[PDB]
C-alpha cells in the first residue's frame, strides 16, 4: 500500500543521483575514454586538481584551528551568546556561493578591511591565500559541527576524573578527551576537505584564477565546449570518491 | 581531615543551605540520605568542580573551596568508575603518576597487587565487570597515594554477590592506608555497615549527625525517624558456627541464625518487627530464639501495635492491635520475645 | 587556561564569518546606499531573484514529493542496500558544484539521456527546468535527512496503536505520522529552499541564462566590476536572511 | 476466541518455537515468564504486526496470520499506553469511530464514563497521569467495542498505590465487555490475581498451561518449580472487619490478618516460609494464627528445611535443619503451624 508509493519515489531519488553521476561517466569511458588519457597528462589539468586537494588541506588545517576548539567549547558551555555564536558558525551553507565571494572579496580583496592594510605581508586575490580563505568560510562549518558531537561524546566525568588525578584541564583534553573523540574529528576534517574541494562560486569571485580544479571546468566547457570539459569533470569525481572512500 | 564550613550552593534541582561538618583523619564519615542528583554534586563540590557560593571547603586543613581539583590532592571514584577505555588497566594506574610526575614502579605493582588487579594488568576497561572496574579504579584512585578517599555509591549498584567483599576490600584499604573516607549513599543499611558516623541531609539539608547507633536508636523528629523507624539490626559476634547455622552474640544474649560466616566474625542480623513474636512464657517450638525482657514502648498504631521491648537487646515488635489488648500493653511487663531463626538475615 | 585559548579561536571565527557578511552590508549601506536603491527597481535584479526564489520553492515540491518518503522508507525498515542507498542521498553536497552541473547536463542536455528523448514535451538547457532540476539535485538531500529524523521522532507504536483501531498505513501516516513529523518537514523543506536559492556553480553550466540571483551578481562582477556587483549580493542576502528568519 | 495453532517466528533475539493455545471466549488468559523484548512481540505477531514463518493466527474463528490489524478487529494497549499526543482525550476516542467509520455518540460517552474519564474528555495526553491516561487508552481501544482485548504488563509498571484499582478497572471490564483478556506479564503475583488461566512460557517456549492453583501448587519439573516454588498465597474471602483487623477464611481454616478490606472481599494473603512457625502445640502467644495439621513432606535442603504441612490449608513452611532433628521429620507428624498475623500481606 503506501510502502509501495514511497519505496517508489525513493527508488527514483536513488537512480535520478546515481544515474546522474554515472552516466557522466559512462559517456567519458564510452564515447571518448582516450579524453581522459588526455587530461591524465594535461598539466591545466593536473595543476588544477593538485591545487584544489592542496588549497583544501590547509583550509581544512584551519578548520582544524579553529572548529575543533569552537566544538570542545560549545559542547561543554553555556554563556549568552550560544544561540547567535551557535548560528553564524551554522550560516556559511546557506550563504549563496556568489555572496560569499563577494563578500569575502570585500574583506582580503586588495581593497577591504584585512586586504588593503595587508598589501606588503601577503597578497590575497587571485592567488593561493585568497582561494583558501574561501574554502574555509564554506567548509569549516563541518570540521566545527562533526568537532562538537565529537566532544559532547566523550562525558564530562572523565575529564573531572583525570583533573582529581592530577591532570591539568589540557592535559586532560590532550590524553583523554582528545583521543576520544578522534574518529569523529578524523572524520569532519575529511567532510571539511571534501566541501573545499569542491567549491566554485565562492572562490571564483575572489580568486578565479590559480584556476581550481572546479573553474578549470567551467572555463573549458564555455570556451571549449561540453567535450574538454566532461573529461576532467569525470577525473575530479574519481579523485572525490577514492578519498571520500579511502576513508568513509 | 575534611571540614565543610558553612556550605551553600544552589543548582537547578537541588539546594544546600549552611552545611557544617568535619570528618577527623582515618574516620569513615558517611553522608545518608539525597537521591543521585544531590550526592553526586555534593561529592563534586568537596572534589572542586563547582565553587560554592558561601562557605569553605577545607581538605587536610587546606582552603581549597577555591583552588583546583588537582591541587585538592584527592581520590575520586564516581559510582560508574569512570575508567579511560584507551588504556589497558596499567596505563590507567599510570596516569595519576605520570601526572605528578613520580617514579615508583613499586607503588604501581604494590597498589595493583593490594586491589588484586595483578591478572587483569594488561586487560581493556571495557573487558571488566564491575568489581573488576571498580578495584582498577581504586586502583589508579589511589596510587597518588592521598589520604582523603572520596566515594560516591560504591556498593548499591553490585550483584549482592560482590556486595559483601565489596565492602570488606573498601573497610580493608580504610585500614592500611589509614584514609580519611567520605562515602555518600541512599542505603541506610549500607550507611550502618561502614560507617563511623553518619551525616543525615535531607533535601540538602544536613538534620542529625553521629555515630550509627545515635542515628536509628535515637532519631530526630519526623523526617529522621520516619527514614529508619522500627527495623532490628543487631551488630553482633558469631560465637559458633557448625554446619551452616551460626549462634551471634549481642550485647549479652545470644542469637540463632543461618549463613555461612567463621566464628570472630563481626556480622549484622537483620529482624522485621513483623517476625517477633511475645508470649508470656517460652515453650519448645521450633524457634531457637527466644529472649526474657520487659516491654518499654506501646505505640498503638492503625490495626497493628508497635511495641519496643528490652531484652538485653533493644527489639522493635510489631502486634496486632488485638492482641495487644488481650496481654498487656503495661509498659514492664514481663515478656518472651520470641522469634525464628531462618528469619534472621544476617550480613557481613 | 585551556578554556582561553579555545575561546579565542572561536571568538576569530565568529568574527571570520560575521564581519565578512557584515562588512559587505556595511561598504553598500555606506559607501554608495543609493546603488541598492537602483537594484531595487533593477529588472534584471528583481527578475533574477524571483527567479531564484521561484526555481526553488518548485525544487522543494519535488524534494518534499520524493525526499519525504525516502525518509519515512529510511527511518523504518531495514533492506540490503540501506547504506549504499544512503550514501547517494548523501553525496550531492560533495559533488563540486560544477561536476554536478556537468553531469546534469549529460542527462539533461539536448543530447543527454533524458534530455533527447524528450525534445518534443520539455526543454530543458538554459530553460526554467533546468534551473530546478539543478536545484533538487543539490538542495534535496536536506528535505530527506530532514524529513528522515521527522519520522524517527515519532515512533512506530503510535502507528501501530491507529493501526489496530482501524486505520490503514496511509491513514496511519496522514493523520498521525505526518502531523507530528511536521514541525521537522517544515524546517527540512525551508532548508532546501535555501540551499536552492543560493546554489551556482551547479545551475551555471546547465541553464546560466535564465540569469538566476547567484549567477547575475558573478555576470556583474566580471564585466561592471565590483560596483554593480556588491549591491546584489547584498539585496540579495537580507533576501535569505528574511526567508530564514521569518521561520528558524 | 483467540487460538495460536504451531506458532513459530524468528527474530534476532526470541525464538517462538511450537506454541499452540486456546482462549475460549470470556476467558482473562495469561501468558507468564518473557521479558519485555519476548512479551511485547508475541503479542504483536498476535494483533498482526509480524507475520509467523509457520502456524496460524485464529481470533473469534478466523485465519488472520496474513491479514492487517485494522482486519483483526482487536483491543491492543501496549504497556507505555501509546496516545496520540496532538488530539485531546475525546479525539483520541474518536479516532476508532471515524477509522471504521460509525455514529453513535452514546458508545463514545458511555465508554468514556465506564473508564471514569469524563471529567478529562478533554485535557491533553501529556498532562494525564499513569492510569488516566491508561484509562484514555483503554478507553479508545475500547469503543470499537471488540470481544478481544490484548493487554501488555498493564500492571507491573504503576504506583502500588494505583495496581489495587487498576486490577478491579480490568477485572470489571472483564465481564461489563464479556472480554476475551489475552494477559501477558512476568509478575506472578500479578499473573494468580486475574488469571482464569496461565500459560507459562520461558524463553520463547510453552511449558504449561492451566487455572493458576494447578501452576502453583502443581509445577512441572524444575524449570517452573524455580519460577515459582515454596510461596504461600491463599485466596480467601474476608468474614470479618473490624478496626483494620481482618479475619479471612481459606478452605476450612481462618487467618488473622490486617488491611483494610470490607467483608465479602476475595483477598490473597501472602504469608513466607520464613515466617511460619511449627511447635507440638499451641500456647497463647501475640499470635493470631495457630492452625493443626500433620506435615506433608519435609526437603532438607542447605542450613535450612523446607516442610509442606496440611492445616485444611496447603502451607509451606521453612526451617533450621538443626531444628528440624529436634523435632520429627516424620512424613505426617501432628503439628501446629503458626504465623504471625502481622506478617500476613493481603491484596485485593
Amino acid at each position: 500500500p503506501l510502502t509501495f508509493v514511497f519505496s517508489f519515489l525513493l527508488l527514483v531519488l536513488f537512480l535520478f543521483i546515481f544515474l546522474t553521476l554515472s552516466n557522466m561517466i559512462f559517456e567519458q569511458i564510452t564515447e571518448d575514454f582516450s579524453g581522459l588519457v588526455k587530461a591524465a597528462g594535461n598539466r591545466s589539468v593536473i595543476s588544477s586538481i593538485f591545487l584544489s586537494l592542496y588549497a583544501g588541506f590547509l583550509a581544512t588545517l584551519l578548520a582544524l584551528l579553529l572548529g575543533a576548539p569552537t566544538g570542545y567549547i560549545l559542547a561543554r558551555f553555556d554563556f549568552p551568546g550560544k544561540r547567535l555564536v551557535e548560528s553564524i558558525i551554522d550560516v556559511p551553507v546557506v550563504v549563496p556561493h556568489t555572496v560569499a565571494g563577494i563578500a569575502l572579496l570585500t574583506v582580503f580583496g586588495s581593497r577591504g578591511l584585512i586586504g588593503e592594510p595587508l598589501e606588503s605581508y601577503i597578497q590575497f586575490r587571485d592567488a593561493l591565500p585568497g582561494i583558501v580563505v574561501a574554502m574555509l568560510f564554506v567548509s569549516m562549518p563541518y570540521l566545527a559541527n562533526s568537532a562538537r558531537e565529537g566532544f559532547k561524546s566523550v562525558d564530562p566525568r572523565l575529564e573531572n576524573a583525570a583533573r582529581s588525578l592530577g591532570a591539568p584541564l589540557w592535559k586532560a583534553f590532550f590524553f583523554v578527551t582528545l583521543p576520544l573523540s578522534a574518529r569523529y574529528l578524523l572524520i569532519g576534517s575529511v567532510m571539511t576537505w571534501a566541501r573545499a574541494i569542491s567549491e566554485f562560486g565562492a572562490v571564483v569571485i575572489l580568486a578565479y584564477y590559480p584556476m581550481v580544479g572546479p573553474t578549470l571546468i567551467y572555463d573549458r566547457f564555455i570556451s571549449y565546449g561540453l567535450s574538454a570539459s566532461r573529461p576532467i569533470a569525470v577525473l575530479l569525481i574519481l579523485v572525490t570518491l577514492s578519498i571520500f572512500l579511502v576513508i568513509r | 581531615m575534611i571540614e565543610i564550613e558553612s556550605l551553600s550552593r544552589k543548582w537547578k534541582n537541588f539546594s544546600l543551605d549552611n552545611l557544617s561538618l568535619k570528618v577527623e583523619s582515618g574516620e569513615y564519615f558517611v553522608i545518608l540520605g539525597p537521591t543521585g542528583a544531590g550526592k553526586t554534586l555534593f561529592l563534586e563540590l568537596i572534589a572542586g568542580f563547582h565553587v560554592p557560593d558561601s562557605g569553605r571547603i577545607l581538605l587536610d586543613g587546606k582552603d581549597v573551596t577555591d583552588l583546583s581539583p588537582e591541587k585538592h590532592d584527592i581520590a575520586f571514584v564516581y559510582q560508574n568508575y569512570s575508567l579511560f577505555p584507551h588504556m589497558n588497566v596499567k596505563k590507567n594506574l599510570e596516569f595519576g603518576m605520570r601526572m605528578k610526575k613520580i617514579k615508583d614502579p613499586k607503588r604501581v605493582l604494590d597498589t595493583a597487587r593490594d586491589l588484586k588487579i595483578e591478572h587483569l594488568l594488561d586487560r581493556n576497561p571495557l573487558t571488566l565487570s564491575g568489581g573488576e572496574q571498580q578495584r582498577v579504579a581504586l586502583a589508579r584512585a589511589l596510587v597518588t597515594n592521598p589520604k582523603i578517599l572520596l566515594l560516591d555509591e560504591p556498593l548499591s549498584a553490585l550483584d549482592p554477590r560482590t556486595q559483601e567483599n565489596a565492602r570488606e576490600m573498601l573497610s580493608v584499604l580504610h585500614k592500611k592506608n589509614k584514609l580519611t573516607v567520605l562515602h555518600i549513599t541512599h542505603d541506610q543499611t549500607e550507611a550502618r555497615i561502614m560507617a563511623d558516623r553518619i551525616a543525615v541531609v535531607m533535601d540538602g539539608k544536613l538534620i542529625q549527625v553521629g555515630k550509627p547507633e545515635e542515628i536509628f536508636e535515637k532519631p530526630v523528629e519526623g523526617r529522621v525517624a520516619s527514614f529508619v523507624g522500627f527495623e532490628n539490626v543487631l551488630k553482633g559476634r558469631v560465637i559458633s558456627a557448625e554446619q551452616g547455622l551460626l549462634r551471634i552474640r549481642v550485647g549479652e544474649v545470644v542469637i540463632d541464625a543461618a549463613g555461612d560466616m567463621e566464628v570472630g566474625d563481626q556480622v549484622y542480623a537483620f529482624l522485621r518487627p513483623e517476625n517477633i513474636a511475645l508470649s508470656k512464657s517460652s515453650t519448645q517450638s521450633s524457634i531457637r530464639n527466644s529472649l526474657q525482657g520487659r516491654v518499654t514502648e506501646a505505640w498503638v498504631l492503625g490495626a497493628l501495635v508497635r511495641v519496643k521491648v528490652d531484652c538485653g537487646v533493644p527489639l522493635n515488635v510489631l502486634i496486632t492491635r488485638r492482641s495487644a489488648e488481650e496481654m498487656e500493653l503495661s509498659p514492664g511487663v514481663q515478656i518472651y520475645a520470641r522469634f525464628k531463626a531462618s528469619s534472621v538475615h544476617v550480613l557481613r
